[PDB]
Protein backbone atom coordinates (compact mmCIF):
# COMPACT_ATOMS: atom_id res chain seq x y z
CA UNK A 1 0.00 0.00 0.00
CA UNK A 2 2.10 2.83 -1.37
CA UNK A 3 1.93 6.27 -3.02
CA UNK A 4 -1.74 6.38 -2.08
CA UNK A 5 -2.28 3.08 -3.88
CA UNK A 6 -3.16 -0.33 -2.54
CA UNK A 7 -0.83 -2.78 -4.18
CA UNK A 8 -1.97 -6.32 -5.00
CA UNK A 9 0.32 -8.69 -6.86
CA UNK A 10 -0.68 -12.27 -7.33
CA UNK A 11 -0.63 -15.60 -9.14
CA UNK A 12 -2.64 -18.82 -9.45
CA UNK A 13 -1.05 -22.27 -9.27
CA UNK A 14 -1.71 -25.75 -7.85
CA UNK A 15 -0.03 -27.88 -5.20
CA UNK A 16 0.11 -31.64 -4.56
CA UNK A 17 1.19 -31.89 -0.92
CA UNK A 18 -0.76 -32.67 2.27
CA UNK A 19 -0.10 -29.91 4.84
CA UNK A 20 2.48 -27.24 3.99
CA UNK A 21 3.31 -24.52 1.57
CA UNK A 22 5.70 -25.83 -1.08
CA UNK A 23 9.14 -25.26 -2.46
CA UNK A 24 9.77 -24.57 -6.15
CA UNK A 25 9.93 -21.25 -7.90
CA UNK A 26 7.41 -18.92 -9.47
CA UNK A 27 6.74 -15.20 -9.63
CA UNK A 28 3.78 -12.98 -8.91
CA UNK A 29 2.52 -10.56 -11.47
CA UNK A 30 0.36 -7.63 -10.38
CA UNK A 31 -3.36 -7.65 -9.78
CA UNK A 32 -4.12 -3.96 -9.21
CA UNK A 33 -2.73 -0.77 -7.67
CA UNK A 34 -5.88 0.55 -6.10
CA UNK A 35 -6.73 4.28 -5.84
CA UNK A 36 -7.70 4.18 -2.16
CA UNK A 37 -4.80 6.05 -0.54
CA UNK A 38 -5.75 5.40 3.10
CA UNK A 39 -3.85 4.59 6.30
CA UNK A 40 -3.87 0.97 7.49
CA UNK A 41 -2.12 -0.65 10.44
CA UNK A 42 -3.56 -4.18 10.55
CA UNK A 43 -6.27 -6.37 9.07
CA UNK A 44 -8.17 -9.62 9.20
CA UNK A 45 -9.01 -12.29 6.64
CA UNK A 46 -12.37 -13.45 5.32
CA UNK A 47 -13.27 -17.08 4.73
CA UNK A 48 -16.54 -18.90 4.20
CA UNK A 49 -17.43 -21.63 6.67
CA UNK B 1 -46.39 25.31 10.23
CA UNK B 2 -45.86 25.63 6.47
CA UNK B 3 -44.61 23.19 3.85
CA UNK B 4 -40.83 23.42 3.29
CA UNK B 5 -40.90 23.14 -0.50
CA UNK B 6 -42.74 24.77 -3.39
CA UNK B 7 -43.33 23.82 -7.02
CA UNK B 8 -42.27 25.99 -9.93
CA UNK B 9 -45.15 24.73 -12.07
CA UNK B 10 -43.53 25.42 -15.43
CA UNK B 11 -45.74 26.21 -18.42
CA UNK B 12 -44.90 26.59 -22.13
CA UNK B 13 -45.56 30.36 -21.91
CA UNK B 14 -42.79 30.86 -19.33
CA UNK B 15 -40.84 34.10 -19.27
CA UNK B 16 -37.11 34.19 -19.89
CA UNK B 17 -36.58 34.69 -16.16
CA UNK B 18 -38.97 31.95 -15.02
CA UNK B 19 -38.25 29.52 -17.87
CA UNK B 20 -36.74 26.21 -16.73
CA UNK B 21 -32.98 25.85 -16.86
CA UNK B 22 -31.13 22.55 -16.60
CA UNK B 23 -27.93 22.80 -14.56
CA UNK B 24 -24.86 20.54 -14.36
CA UNK B 25 -22.04 21.26 -11.90
CA UNK B 26 -18.71 19.55 -12.63
CA UNK B 27 -16.25 19.52 -9.73
CA UNK B 28 -12.84 17.94 -10.35
CA UNK B 29 -11.16 16.07 -7.49
CA UNK B 30 -7.49 15.06 -7.37
CA UNK B 31 -5.33 13.69 -4.56
CA UNK B 32 -3.77 8.53 -9.69
CA UNK B 33 -5.45 10.90 -12.11
CA UNK B 34 -8.13 8.63 -13.55
CA UNK B 35 -10.26 10.83 -15.83
CA UNK B 36 -8.27 12.80 -18.39
CA UNK B 37 -9.03 14.66 -21.57
CA UNK B 38 -9.27 13.36 -25.10
CA UNK B 39 -6.00 11.46 -25.14
CA UNK B 40 -5.52 14.60 -29.34
CA UNK B 41 -3.17 11.65 -29.75
CA UNK B 42 -1.56 11.30 -33.18
CA UNK B 43 -0.97 8.77 -35.96
CA UNK B 44 1.79 6.20 -35.67
CA UNK B 45 4.16 5.93 -38.57
CA UNK B 46 7.41 3.98 -38.44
Amino acid sequence: NIDGYFKIYSKHTPINLVRDLPQGFSALEPLVDLPIGINITRFQTLLAL
Amino acid sequence: CYFPLQSYGFQPTNGVGYQPYRVVVLSFELLPATVCGPKKSTNLVK
